[PDB]
């Protein structure tokens, strides 16, 4: 018959920092076996201080962006002022939810700075619930990436030692260094690496390059 | 499957229910009161699906005590009966459909003494005694037995005391306490709660 | 799938002389735990051990099956079994069975009887030889494990860095894991010796 | 259907629909009514009995619940209407609220029908 | 959902300063080869050029709505013409409107142009999967032709307008070979400055005397 | 797949085609469906290829001890029956269908259509899923007494006029003249198919 | 996977790709898929990965009784067959698909046999979930009596636009070369990606590990 | 997904832990599944953690709208029949949300249970969540409306604590919400884990 | 069910079959697909008949005010038009194919295959379940600039083997010459229809 | 479904079981006693299937009563736990699989106590208590909160009857009447039934 969903792969990894928060994509867009394009950036912009990835069926993560984009206008122009990362997930959730009984599948996860200047993390699920946390994956290496963050990030599992608040200089290559890990043993990432670091300052997009096979 | 029972004497309206509200493999309330009063005289019993016996039991004892504000006198037992079937009807073929069970129990200053059985499909029958449940089944036999039309109350609380303690013995389920509730021409009557400790 | 039922988690990581292999304790029904006290690592005779994991009814099963036909193989011939023979084996046991396949996914870790040889492998279902010179997984959480292990794993190490490193890739990826937990045996393997600990993990 | 402004205001900013039916009330039948301590009487005048009236059935003081009663001068027609849409508010409000009807709950569903057809369309 | 007139293959390659598209002209009603001569490149506007693969009913619709689309644009007169950038987004909803109501129309479609020194490739799906790559391919092409395409692109990213044609000409004569829905005769449309100009029917220069090796 | 074959005085023309498809994509551009049950003996493969190998193999079998035993070639109606027999008992697991033609030292030319299991003599027999658009072409332009270089011009138009239509046949025909003498194997390549109403 | 063949003038090359997964993760980046049969014949699975591993050890061992039985090189014409009927007595329950090659006194011959049974001789060919990609490859750039020089390359990027445009293929390349001699195996012949590269050590120092049950076992 | 709660002399008390998981790998860990509704009233998580969030945030829109409109500051009673006749319109439609909601209304220590298809059960304790069986076995161990407020809570922890020990669904950290007559509050939050080498020892 | 129509110089030859068929059976012996949406434009009906017939009709009263609006006979390219909307329109309720061949005083004879809701001018087409049989008469005997006299005896050969192979076609060939003058209507009996081989 | 569960303390293995048999929506025997004693000092405990509980425990009370009778001595609790589980694993992909689930609780003169816990898909755990059925959530809490490895068999029923108690309260199904009964050094003795006469 008719298949509505496809997965198209793609993994997005946030953290947040005190006066950080990257949100990161790889490029690769395959939908089975094939590979349609090496560059396809799963990160999108909203604002200024917020940067939502999208990871699954592709036209949604194209449809939702559009959507979300729209309300940003919206609200903009209604309220003459910007989206707080907080309000962008409160609407997102009801934006999710009002397609309760056809849902959008993809995983949200918007990260960025909040009133307090302070990374703030929001990951979702396709019907919409969402909670604030420091880190969090996405797509298909999200099982890959999550453990990895709970040693590093977390310091759990070790008996006395310090916790000391994750430095971007040290969330640089925390975040390369996890992919270099997944796109290697995971077929649906790779070929290239976007990281956009919301700062303060402003969104900076560096690109790392992983394995093409 | 939650338990419903009844008895009609000749000035009088025995009824009894359980107090069980169960959820999964738990006992989630045990004192739960499945007894709702459409108007002074005039009770209802509602079992079934968890969700739909408190939703459609609700619209009937508004409508009920709407119709006794507006024309200053209560409904009779007899068209309480018939105006519960047919919300039930038209709501089978839509797209709501309700699943309950119910007993209409009332006393009227003419027609006397009253008990109706309906199920799902809202079948409206007038009986003597009726019950509902998979107790149904244990049960309707000893009412069967012992029933007389000239039952006395001291009796019919005798009697209902030998049907509900045999819940107690083949009956899986637990039902450890049993609502009971009598109807006379003074209106509802509360009796002592049936307890097996 | 049939293999998540009981849930479990086996990895091994290869040193330089020495080899580790580590799998949790867990047994339980779906939801619901049962016992704390189960092994998942069988020994396979001086400085060789092997993993199972996924059904816990193959686990004992394939297991009471090897220590049936290293027996016969250890008496007929004059020598212990290689590690590499072993893998043999086993990859045969599973593939008689291929159209009622065994749910499991050996994880085998031990010394070449030679002098110092490590090896490791891993299994499937039908029981393809795969080996590897760094480190395998399998169970449930597999996708956990590959993430820890992929970092964490480095060419050659002493027993004490196989230890650190083994532990805390286990802790960190069952307790992402909803059906594995329950504290973690921890199996080293020298050439002069065997260090058993059981780590005392998250109770959930 | 029939949509109209009937209520309209006017060059003084006087209502003349809404003022024409207050003049329905102040040709009424005289109800009165006090407030005691634990007790609250109510009191309505009837000139029109030729003893050949039924008393039962012109009985201008209601009730729209257990809790609440009520009176009325004005149109009569009128009346029917309202308290019939009062009795079906007290009793969606105890299927909404297990609680009762507050005497003022009721008076506000009885204001704001008053309201919405004074600026219906065709009312 | 019904099998009714499928499409092929339809490759594409952005070369300097141009971009040409090559498709079959073979309509396929299952597996028969029915109608032999269809022109499945439709010319939108001057600068930008579709052709699709699927079904073939739902491409004439297309061609239908799209022709009012920049028929309606022209009769303004106000200098403004679709980009291929907004042919290739109103497709993107289009594809993803008629997808959310269950009520599909089962394409893929690939739209080139040249606009403002810029060529544009792009490629959009039943399901709304849209993107823009410097080649493209539909149905088994994407399986064939496209790492043939992407096999030069590695090595030379940059192609003239005598080399792309040439490397087309090699993709089209694969997919006559590696292909089973395919046929001889095809179109190449190349657009560039001078405005969308459609190739008359071509074939392929075909080497089978390698069924000589096979026998000894 | 097309596969045809034509009867005349001195022998028989086995033309086929050669594209193997699975699915939507070719396997195998040139495949020869021509198979060899004995010298003058051919049999044209069609349906799946997995189950026409073996039955195409399982009758070279059993046909060749019929051979060797005999000290003498056997007939086509031998062939045909061999394959009848394999085609027939497993026909619920192989899909497979096969085409016999051959030339013997009794009754000459011969082509038996063995389809699902059945057996019968035709003066031209066609087969494979590329058939059915050449119905009217050999109902039309097929004449009794055909000389053999009228007779391979007439496989040879036939089969092109399938391989342009069907979409799971295409490439090369092959035609193998069988006559007393011996077998002559030509191949015709897509230069020398011969070119009909192209639009 | 992708697995593909070549037939030059003096011989055949068979090429494999390295990497094998399961579901979606990499199993392992250093594999084996080209199997040893006969001396101057080898093999290529592309399949199950163990029924095409168990398929070709099977056949290895026949053509050793074979080899050893009769004295004389062994037929390419052979394996064939062996493969051919121990898959189809399977009725394609087995998945292994093989690219049987390799030079008896016959000349070179290079074969392929799918899980079903069905097996065609010819020049060229590729199999695997990447073989759309490799065939195309062949098909354009292909022609008869090439020399062993150009024959390694043709093959190389055959392989290369089969790893590089599939997700089911990656790793190095594996090739093994088969002359009138025969006989020349050349492991990870090409590796499209070179970097590897993890610095970032997470190496920790010991002393950090809440455990308990600690004991000693000596040997 | 561990959830329970119990009234008392000096008010009700509500414990819950903190995972939610999706299948075999654990989604996220410290997830808050009690929802704060009004200064007193307090609601629960149960089920699909979407749609009792999204209900649950109506009938705190719902219950700030009574008592703009009316003043009355809603009863607990009242608050529980909102959250039903909400979820009874779109019935059939797959919504699975469990939920509980508690507070101290004029008549007394109202607590209530509210389910995905239009239950309404109030009582004296109840749990919810896949775990909620182990729950029960602890609380019904010899609680007693006489208990004091410290033996109180040892009691929410010691529930929990075994509770989600055996449940592989439920885990994390223990939330523990007392109730008074002026509003809830939070009394701890802290790992299962830390408390059962406590027990334990 | 197998129509056919040929282009030619002066006009258009529609040809058909007549038996109409559900299932193995035979409902109706004699049928007429061709109902006329105009005076000088035919439909050749195809597919299922209640389908065909609802949009033949709704095809010839649409087109009707168009005749009568514009005052001048409407074009076949209108008709094409008209019978597309309606099929592709209702497409997955409606398995009706149809197929428009008529002649204008612009462009002369014109054939439109309005086949699944596309559209395609042919010079000859070919429609029905009975078309697939004959795909190699059309492409052989086909030739360019045919007189009327031969276009209908190349009509007549084509659908008279189609008949022969399909199960579902068969009975009486009908034959409308569509010219500037008029239209003839011709019936071919079954014993003036052209023999061809018999086996 | 029917209830089991066991406690075993330092020198004694405390077991207990529901006495209910039904079937569709009656209680057909209430007596009906699911213990079955392979040895002396060893007990069996089963529920599951109807017809595969008393059919499986019959083929293993047999074959450990033949193995004492072959070489003179009884089987060890150990023993006889892993022979039950390659009977009931080897039924498995057969065509006649048995639903069961298993408790082998028993006394050892030198291993001491043992409890067994078994499911259905014969895997084999040894525990210091366990239980079966639905009555097993209501009721493995209880004994993780009370229970100690130096518990004494007068604090052991008291602690029984304190879980037996609550499946009266919240599980659903009636279960009036529980079987007890303790091993220790002295072999099998039976204890006052718990019955609670509703």
């Amino acid at each position: 018959r008719f298949s509505p969903y496809a997965f198209n792969g793609g993994t997005v990894l946030a953290i947040a920092g005190e006066d950080f928060s990257i949100v990161a994509s790889d490029t690769r867009l395959s939908e089975g076996f094939s590979i349609h394009t090496r560059d396809s950036p799963k990160c999108y912009k909203l604002t200024d201080k917020t940067v939502i990835g999208c990871s699954g069926f592709h036209g949604d993560c194209l449809t939702l962006t559009k959507i979300i984009e729209a309300r940003l206008k919206m609200y903009k122009h209604s309220n003459n002022k910007a989206m707080t990362t907080g309000a962008i997930a409160a609407m997102l959730s009801t934006i999710l939810y009002s397609r309760r009984f056809f849902p959008y599948y993809v995983y949200n996860i918007i990260g960025g700075l909040d009133e307090e200047g302070k990374g703030a993390v929001y990951s979702f699920d396709p019907v919409g619930s969402y909670q604030r946390d420091s880190f969090k994956a996405g797509g298909s290496a999200s099982a890959m990436l999550q453990p990895l963050l709970d040693n590093q990030v977390g310091f759990k599992n070790m008996q006395n030692v310090e916790h000391v608040p994750l430095s971007l200089d040290r969330a640089m290559r925390l975040v390369k260094d996890v992919f270099i890990s997944a796109a290697e043993r995971d077929v649906y990432t790779g070929d290239a690496l976007k990281v956009c670091i919301v700062t303060k300052e402003g969104i900076r997009g560096e690109t790392v390059p992983l394995r093409k096979d | 499957m939650e338990y419903l029972i009844g008895i009609q004497g000749p000035d009088y309206v025995l009824v009894a229910s359980d107090r069980v509200a169960a959820s999964n493999i738990v006992q989630m309330k045990d004192d739960h009161d499945k007894m709702f009063k459409m108007s002074e005289k005039i009770l209802l019993l509602c079992v079934g699906e968890a969700g739909d016996t408190v939703q459609f039991a609700e619209y009937i004892q508004k409508n009920v005590q709407l119709y006794k504000m507006r024309n200053g006198y209560e409904l009779s037992p007899t068209a309480a009966a018939n105006f519960t079937r047919r919300n039930l009807a038209d709501y089978l073929r839509s797209r709501t459909p309700y699943h309950v069970n119910l007993l209409l129990a009332g006393y009227d200053e003419h027609e006397g003494p009253a008990l109706y059985y309906m199920d799902y499909l809202a079948a409206l029958a007038k009986a003597p005694f009726a019950a509902h449940g998979y107790g149904a089944f244990l049960t309707l036999s000893i009412l069967d037995r012992y029933y007389t039309p000239t039952i006395s109350r001291e009796k019919a609380v005798e009697l209902l005391r030998k049907c509900l303690e045999e819940l107690q013995k083949r009956f899986i389920l637990n039902l450890p306490t049993f609502s009971v509730r009598i109807i006379d021409r003074n209106g509802i009557h509360d009796l002592d709660n049936i307890s097996f400790p | 799938s049939i293999m998540s039922y009981n849930g479990g988690a086996v990895m091994a990581m290869k040193g330089k002389n020495c080899v580790a292999i580590a799998a949790d304790r867990r047994f339980g029904i779906q939801a619901q735990m049962v016992t704390t006290d189960f092994q998942k690592i069988f020994p396979m005779g001086d400085r060789l051990y092997i993993g199972l994991a996924g059904l816990a009814t193959d686990v004992q099963t394939v297991a009471q099956r090897l220590k049936f036909r290293l027996n016969l193989y250890e008496l007929k011939e004059g020598r212990q079994i290689k590690p590499y023979t072993l893998m043999s084996m086993v990859a045969n046991l599973l593939y008689e069975k291929r159209f009622g396949p065994y749910y499991t996914e050996p994880v085998i870790a031990g010394l070449d009887p030679k002098t110092f040889k490590p090896f490791i492998c891993s299994l499937d279902l039908i029981g393809c030889p795969m080996v590897t010179d760094d480190f395998v997984v399998s169970g449930t959480c597999t996708e956990q494990m590959y993430g820890m292990c992929e970092s964490l794993w480095e060419p050659n190490m002493d027993p004490e860095h196989l230890f650190e490193t083994i532990s805390q890739a286990m802790l960190n990826a069952v307790d992402r894991d909803a059906v594995s937990g329950m504290g973690v045996i921890v199996h080293i393997i020298e050439k002069d010796k065997i260090t058993t600990r059981t780590l005392k993990a998250r109770m959930d | 259907s029939y949509d109209r402004a009937i209520t309209v205001f006017s060059p003084d900013g006087h209502l003349f629909q809404v003022e024409y039916a207050q003049e329905a009330v102040k040709k009424g039948s005289t109800a009165v009514g006090v407030r005691g301590k634990d007790i609250v009487v109510l009191g309505v005048e009837k000139k029109s009995v030729a003893k050949l009236q039924d008393e039962r059935t012109v009985r201008k003081i209601c009730a729209l619940d257990d809790n609440v009663c009520m009176a009325f001068a004005g149109l009569t027609a009128d009346a029917r209407i309202v308290i019939n849409r009062a009795r079906v508010e007290c009793q969606s409000h105890r299927l909404t609220v297990e609680d009762p009807v507050t005497v003022e709950y009721i008076t506000r569903y009885i204001a704001s029908l008053k309201q919405r057809y004074t600026q219906s369309n065709g009312r | 959902q019904n099998p009714m007139v499928t499409g092929t293959s339809v490759l594409g390659l952005k070369f300097e300063g141009g971009v040409v598209i090559a498709a079959d002209m073979l309509g396929s009603y299952g597996s028969l080869a029915r109608f032999r001569n269809i022109s499945r490149i439709m010319r939108v506007n001057n600068s930008t050029m579709l052709g699709a693969s699927g079904d073939y009913a739902d491409f004439q619709y297309l061609k239908q709505v799209l022709g009012q689309m920049v028929i309606d644009e022209e009769l303004l007169g106000d200098g403004h013409s679709y980009s291929p950038k907004a042919i290739h987004s109103w497709l993107t909803r289009a594809m993803y409107s008629r997808r959310s109501k269950m009520n599909p129309l089962w394409n893929t479609m690939v739209i080139g142009g040249y606009a403002d020194g810029e060529s544009f490739l792009g490629y959009v799906d039943m399901l709304g999967v849209a993107y823009e790559a410097p080649s493209l391919a539909t149905g088994y092409g994407a399986y064939l032709a496209q790492p043939l395409l992407r096999e030069v692109l590695e090595k030379q990213p940059v192609l003239s307008q005598t080399e792309a044609r040439e490397l087309v000409e090699r993709c089209m004569r694969v997919l006559y070979y590696r292909d089973a829905r395919s046929y001889n005769r095809f179109q190449i449309a190349t657009v560039t400055e001078k405005g969308v100009e459609i190739e008359g029917p071509l074939s392929a220069e075909t080497n089978w005397d390698i069924a000589h090796m096979i026998s000894g | 797949t097309t596969i045809m074959a034509v009867e005349f005085d001195g022998g028989v023309v086995v033309g086929s085609d050669s594209r193997v498809s699975a699915g939507e994509a070719v396997v195998n551009r040139v495949f020869d469906k021509l198979s060899p049950l004995h010298q003058h003996i051919y049999c044209a493969l069609s349906g799946s290829a997995a189950d026409a190998q073996a039955i195409a193999d399982m009758a070279a079998y059993q046909l060749e001890l019929h051979g060797m035993e005999l000290e003498e070639p056997p007939l086509v109606l031998a062939a045909a029956n061999v394959v009848r027999n394999i085609t027939y008992k497993y026909r619920e697991d192989l899909s497979a269908h096969l085409m016999v033609a051959g030339w013997d030292q009794r009754e000459g030319g011969q082509v038996y259509g063995t389809m699902s299991g059945m057996l019968i003599r035709q003066p031209f027999a066609i087969g494979g899923s590329g058939s059915t658009y050449i119905y009217g072409y050999v109902d039309a332009a097929y004449k009794p007494g055909m000389s053999p270089e009228e007779c391979r011009r007439f496989t040879t138009n036939a089969i092109a006029l399938a391989m342009k239509r069907d979409g799971s046949s295409g490439g090369v025909i092959y035609l193998a003249t069988i006559t007393g003498a011996g077998v002559d194997h030509r191949v015709i390549l897509g230069d020398e198919l011969p070119r009909f109403y192209d639009e | 996977t992708t697995i593909a063949g070549l037939v030059f003038q003096d011989g055949v090359i068979l090429g494999a790709d390295t990497r094998a997964t399961n579901d979606s993760v990499v199993a392992d980046k250093i594999c084996e898929k080209i199997h040893f049969i006969a001396p101057k014949i080898y093999c290529c699975g592309a399949g199950v990965a163990a029924d095409a591993e168990m398929t070709t050890r099977m056949a290895a061992s026949n053509m050793e009784l074979h080899a050893l039985s009769t004295g004389r090189e062994c037929r390419v014409a052979t394996v064939t067959r062996m493969l051919r009927q121990t898959l189809f007595r399977y009725q394609g329950y087995v998945g292994a698909s093989l690219i049987v090659g390799g030079v008896d006194f016959t000349g070179p011959q290079l074969y392929s046999v799918h899980p079903h049974g069905s097996y065609s001789r010819l020049p060229f060919t590729a199999l695997g979930s990447g073989q759309d990609a490799a065939i195309a490859v062949l098909e354009d750039r292909f022609q008869p009596n090439m020399t062993l020089e150009a024959a390694q390359e043709l093959l190389v990027e055959a392989i290369t636009a089969g790893i590089l445009g599939d997700l089911g293929s990656g790793g190095n390349v594996d090739a093994c070369v088969i002359t009138a001699a025969g006989a020349k195996m050349l492991r990870a012949l090409s590796s499209p990606t070179k970097p590897i590269e993890r610095s970032s050590q997470y190496r920790f120092a010991p002393g950090t590990t809440p455990v308990l049950s600690q004991t000693v076992v000596p040997l | 997904t561990t959830t329970l709660a119990f009234k008392f002399q000096h008010g009700v008390i509500v414990a819950v832990d903190s995972r939610a998981s999706a299948g075999n790998y654990i989604a996220t860990l410290k997830v808050n599944k009690v929802i704060e509704i009004n200064p007193y009233l307090l609601g629960t998580m149960s089920g699909c953690a979407a749609d009792c969030l999204y209900w649950e945030r109506l009938l705190a829109k719902e219950c700030r709208l009574y008592y703009l409109r009316n003043g009355e500051r809603i009863s607990v009673s009242a608050a529980s029949k909102l959250l039903s006749n909400m979820m009874c319109q779109y019935r059939g439609m797959g919504l699975s949300m469990g939920s509980m909601i508690c507070g101290w209304d004029k008549k007394g220590p109202g607590l209530y249970y509210v389910d995905e298809n239009g239950t309404r059960l109030s009582g004296n304790m109840f749990s919810t969540g896949s775990g909620n069986s182990h729950a029960y076995g602890v609380m019904d161990s010899g609680y007693r409306p006489d208990l004091s407020i410290e033996e109180a809570y040892d009691l929410g922890r010691r529930a929990i604590v075994h509770a989600t020990h055996r449940d592989s669904y439920s885990g994390g950290v223990v939330n523990m919400y007392h109730m008074k007559e002026d509003g809830w509050v939070k009394v701890e939050s802290t790992d299962v884990s830390d408390l059962m080498h406590q027990y334990r020892e």
